[PDB]
RNA sequence: CUAAGGGACGGGGUAACCCCGGCAGAUAGCGCACGCGCCCCGAAAGGGAAUCGGGUUAAGAUUUCCCGAGCC
RNA sequence: CGGCCUGCCAACCCUGGAAACGGUUCAGCCGGAGGUAGGGUCCAGUGGCCGGAAGAGCACCGGGUGUCCGGUGCGCCCCCGGCGGCCCAUGAAAAUCCGGAGGACCGCCGUUCACGCCCGGUCGUACUCAUAACCGCAUCAGGUCUC
RNA sequence: UCCGACUUUGUGAAUACUUAUUCCGUGGGUCGGAAGUUUUGGCUCCAAGGCCGGCCGAU
């Protein structure tokens, strides 16, 4: 089908907004 | 004409000293004159506040000197800061 | 010449006190309240007036009390931006990105 | 004897400071990885003026990193900033006035503002109207730098500290003479209740050292010990020397 | 209060169920019909004696009518 | 040598001064040659270049400002932008 | 001489301001009623919307839909951009119009399901 | 509703009365399982939903009752 | 309060292209970054007409008559508009309301339209506000914020 | 308030370390090791696509 395409996104320092990452290591928990 | 010598600082009187009215003329006059606007070239900068020019006709405003647009320092800074920026290359 | 009075418990002219005298069918001078001058939608980017709205206080424009031809304005960025800063973010829109594909060629 | 003026504006009764008409705290937007590893652009979108502070601030708009919303920061404006002009922020921002870099960045003799003490302080020297401060060398095995302060102090800063390309925007404002009591009422109407002060030889013993005698006079030595209590640290504090010379 | 313009509008409005009575005042000039509704009360000027006439006769009959 | 072939251009020539009549004469084709201050406002230098590209038109950045501009071409106003239609006997096209 | 039919435009003021169309009839020198250089221009008042794979068949057959606006439109208030459309148009009433709306709309809709052109149908973002 | 400001959970100090609010503490919840997540008090002169004319008492209504006409 | 008209001073739009420069204020100031000119859009009014509404109110005559036409202004009070000046002084916040960008999702279902139906809690409300209703031991030549 | 002793107070080399303690920053948002965006005062989110709810895209 020649409607699909792709549209992908540069993630750089100021490119696209990045997608959800797991940030496990960084979560400020509680005491 | 009105005056030989006290121009704008007439507004003072006899008061405060010759020679402090003497010094404060030259910021008086500086602080309410019409400044070139380099981004639409007319003379319609003015002083908003200390520090603060903004033109009448395009709307840029722009961050200078207490009681001039562009302070003697301003434009040597530039310089040297332009000399750093193609000698780092 | 018929002196006035304000008509309610407050005694201070502020700006939320303005009066207007108006003549009644009785035949004498009573004071009416009236509403606080207030400005109008204005552009962010010129300052300038939006055109075709009124100037009303905030609660004035509220929905049941204002119809929507006199709420609205019928082009992108209708009350929000002038005419000017639409046509401005236009042009600068296409350009700039026509811009980002000849980077990308050279 | 009774509590002297000096000590009284330790609790902040009526000596607090006058803030109720300011726009916020002037700083750099907090450090993260755009700016520690690359560049991120904001647009200026007005230069204000801020009750009590002779320079005037810039607001600057960027795009949030990760989040889709809008990042509003307002610092101390540079001279030569203006209204949507662009500037940019971190390790890979080019060397032009209002720009915010590392100190690693900065060649020697450039003039800064707005430069931090420590890594992440958003700005802590050369901050007032006409200030800056002068990158004299750079050490690279301790990873430090040297700066000159507006006083004349050097001072070794680590080299990931930022700063601001320029100078402080309004200088020149104090060669202006005052001319008036109402001038100097106007000044510090907006910043504290400091302004008009009654000379301590023009008070009774009860209220100040100086107080006293059928003359004004001091009557002693108007240097005092650094180790003086309050009340009695008055005059000239640990001086080296006095006179004009 | 409204003005209406046109004749037949009039009539529809007093066939309204909320419609509650018609009162006819009587000027110098013309001749006003006034019918009382639920939110409005809405004035019709018959400047022509013999339309005035038609009118009154041509009123639904369940509706109240009052001189002025 | 660009003050001075300019300046006949303006004696001998046909042209037309200011943004509007520039952008018309790019619409039906009759300008040879763009001239734009140094200081002519970024969207709008962008949006000339732009029309220049899509026909092709030649533009040249002048030296210098708008206020420098106009003076150039003789007149007490400043100029933004300038078409060239008719050089006539002034070499400024071919260069 | 880059104002010709089939090429396309982007409107700057308007009830369709910011929306891509294609130029179908040029009036160059304009006609009494209009002094002024003028086109007739067919746009896309609603694009037709981002299509992918996930989609359901009869979901993507509401995605594909165009609506088509014509208007008559100053010079001066028109974009011009390097990209050509051509669909073979060739073209008062208020019954007259909306038919010839209708056409277009099929034309348009037929193009964009070819995969060609996928500037024009793809919005502008300011 | 917020202003200058005041009180105050946890925490900290304090023999206890009590003194400390930015010191960050799983913040005590909000939309449609899923998604998001940066306390109160304090102005009858500040901000602010919506009313007008005429009549009426010994004493009210300088817009509260009556008549008519509106509004939120 | 509702409808129609009008449309100040600014602001905006379209055509067009200005030196022999012009337009213009009490003052300013404005124009190839588009003036003068021509033609329009919007904005506000405590502006006009109609409805409300003459049936009211008022003034006369004993139910009746009338409630009409103009002029003027460095006038006074209030409000608004638009300029100019001043600051090492730049002169609140929040509730609340409106608009917008995007378009996931959805078809006999959408509808910020008109008309229609029901409802609207608690507390204050008299009077004085001063050479006699407040404080000054008083029915005190004092003091006490306003239109 | 300055100054010394003890306590908090540990570890290893011929002065170094970091976990106690202290300070600073953040909505604890890319730290350590390895492998392989300068643009004009515009918009930018909730992934297209590929391959088998799952993986890559996003080491
Ligand atoms: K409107
Ligand atoms: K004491
Ligand atoms: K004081
Ligand atoms: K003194
Ligand atoms: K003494
Ligand atoms: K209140
Ligand atoms: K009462
Ligand atoms: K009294
Ligand atoms: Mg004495
Ligand atoms: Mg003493
Ligand atoms: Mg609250
Ligand atoms: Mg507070
Ligand atoms: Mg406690
Ligand atoms: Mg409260
Ligand atoms: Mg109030
Ligand atoms: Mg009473
Ligand atoms: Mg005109
Ligand atoms: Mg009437
Ligand atoms: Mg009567
Ligand atoms: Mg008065
Ligand atoms: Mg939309």
């Amino acid at each position: 089908n020649p409607l699909f395409e792709k549209r992908p996104k540069q993630f750089g320092i100021g490119g696209a907004l990045p997608p959800k990452k797991d940030l496990h290591r960084f979560v400020k928990w509680p005491k | 004409k009105r005056t030989k010598k006290a121009g704008i600082v007439g507004k003072y009187g006899t008061r405060y000293g010759a020679s402090l009215r003497k010094q404060i003329k030259k910021m008086e006059v500086s602080q309410h004159s019409k400044y070139f606007c380099e981004f639409c070239g007319k003379f319609a900068v003015k002083r908003k506040a200390v520090g603060i020019w903004g033109c009448k006709d395009c709307g840029k405003v722009k961050a200078g000197g207490a009681y001039t647009m562009n302070t003697a320092s301003a434009v040597t800074v530039r310089s040297t800061i332009r000399r750093l920026r193609e000698q780092t290359e | 010449v018929q002196r006035l009075t304000y008509r309610k418990r407050h005694s201070y002219a502020t700006k939320s006190n303005q009066t207007r005298v108006v003549k009644t069918p009785g035949g004498k001078l009573v004071y009416q309240y009236t509403k606080k001058r207030a400005s109008g939608p204005k552009c962010p980017v010129t300052g300038k007036k939006i055109q075709g709205i009124p100037h009303l206080r905030p609660t004035e424009y509220k929905r049941s009390r204002l119809s929507r031809n006199r709420r609205t304005v019928n082009r992108p960025y209708g009350g929000v931006l002038s005419g000017p800063a639409v046509r401005e973010r236009i042009i600068r829109a296409f350009l700039v990105e026509e811009q980002k594909i000849v980077k990308k060629v050279l | 004897g009774r509590v002297i003026r000096a000590q009284r504006k330790g609790a902040g009764s009526v000596f607090k400071s006058h803030t109720h008409h300011r726009k916020g705290p002037a700083r750099f937007r907090s450090l993260d990885f755009g700016e520690r590893n690359g560049y991120l652009k904001g647009v200026v979108t007005d230069v204000i003026h801020d009750p009590g502070r002779g320079a005037p601030l810039a607001k600057v708009t960027f795009r949030h990193p990760f989040r889709y919303k809008h990042q509003k920061e307002l610092f101390v404006a540079a001279e030569g900033m203006y209204t949507g002009q662009f500037v940019y922020c971190g390790r890979r921002a080019t060397l032009s006035v209002g720009n915010v870099l590392p100190l690693r960045s900065v060649p020697e003799g450039g003039v800064i503002c707005n430069v931090e003490h420590h890594v992440g302080d958003r700005g802590v020297f050369a901050r007032a109207s006409g200030d800056y401060a002068i990158v004299i060398s750079h050490n690279p095995d301790n990873g430090t730098s040297r700066i000159k302060l507006p006083s004349g102090a050097k001072k070794i800063v680590p080299s990931s500290c930022r700063a601001m390309i320029g100078q402080v925007a309004g200088g020149g404002r104090t060669e202006k003479p005052m001319l008036k009591a109402g001038n100097a009422y106007h000044k510090y109407r907006v910043k504290r209740n400091s302004w008009p002060k009654v000379r301590g030889v023009a008070m009774n013993p009860v209220e100040h050292p100086h107080g006293g005698g059928n003359h004004q006079h001091i009557g002693h030595a108007s240097t005092v010990r650094r180790d003086a209590p309050p009340g009695q640290k008055v005059g000239l504090i640990a001086a080296r020397r006095t006179g004009r010379l | 209060p409204k003005q209406i313009h046109e004749i037949k509008d009039f009539l529809l409005t007093a066939r309204r169920k909320d419609a509650r009575s018609v009162r006819i005042k009587r000027t110098k000039d013309a001749v006003k019909f006034k019918v009382r509704c639920s939110r409005y009360l809405y004035t019709l000027c018959v400047h022509d004696t013999d339309k005035a006439n038609k009118l009154k006769q041509s009123l639904p009959p369940g509706l109240n009518v009052q001189e002025v | 040598n660009i003050n001075n072939k300019l300046q006949l251009v303006m004696k001998s020539g046909k042209y037309t001064l200011g943004y509007k009549t520039v952008l018309k004469t790019l619409r039906s084709s009759k300008g040879k040659l763009i001239i734009l201050a140094n200081n002519c406002p970024p969207l709008r230098k962008s949006e000339i270049e732009y029309y220049a590209m899509l026909a092709k038109i030649s533009v040249h950045h002048f030296h210098g400002n708008n206020v420098d501009l106009g003076t150039a071409c003789g007149k007490y106003y400043r100029v933004c932008c300038l078409s060239i239609l008719d050089p006539g006997d002034s070499d400024i096209i071919s260069t | 001489k880059f104002l010709k039919p089939g090429k396309a435009v982007i409107l700057l003021q308007g009830r369709f301001a910011g929306r891509k169309a294609v130029i179908v009839r040029v009036f160059e020198e304009g006609t009494r009623d209009r002094p002024y250089g003028h086109c007739l221009v067919a746009g896309l008042a609603k694009y037709p919307k981002k299509v992918i794979r996930k989609d359901s068949a009869k979901k993507t057959a509401k995605k594909s839909r165009v609506k088509c606006f014509l208007k008559l439109v100053n010079f001066t208030h028109i974009m011009p951009t390097r990209y050509t459309l051509d669909v073979d148009f060739k073209d008062a009433t208020r019954d007259k119009k909306v038919a010839s709306c209708k056409a277009a709309k099929a034309r348009l809709e037929e193009r964009f399901k070819t995969g060609k052109n996928r500037w024009f149908f793809t919005k502008l973002r300011f």
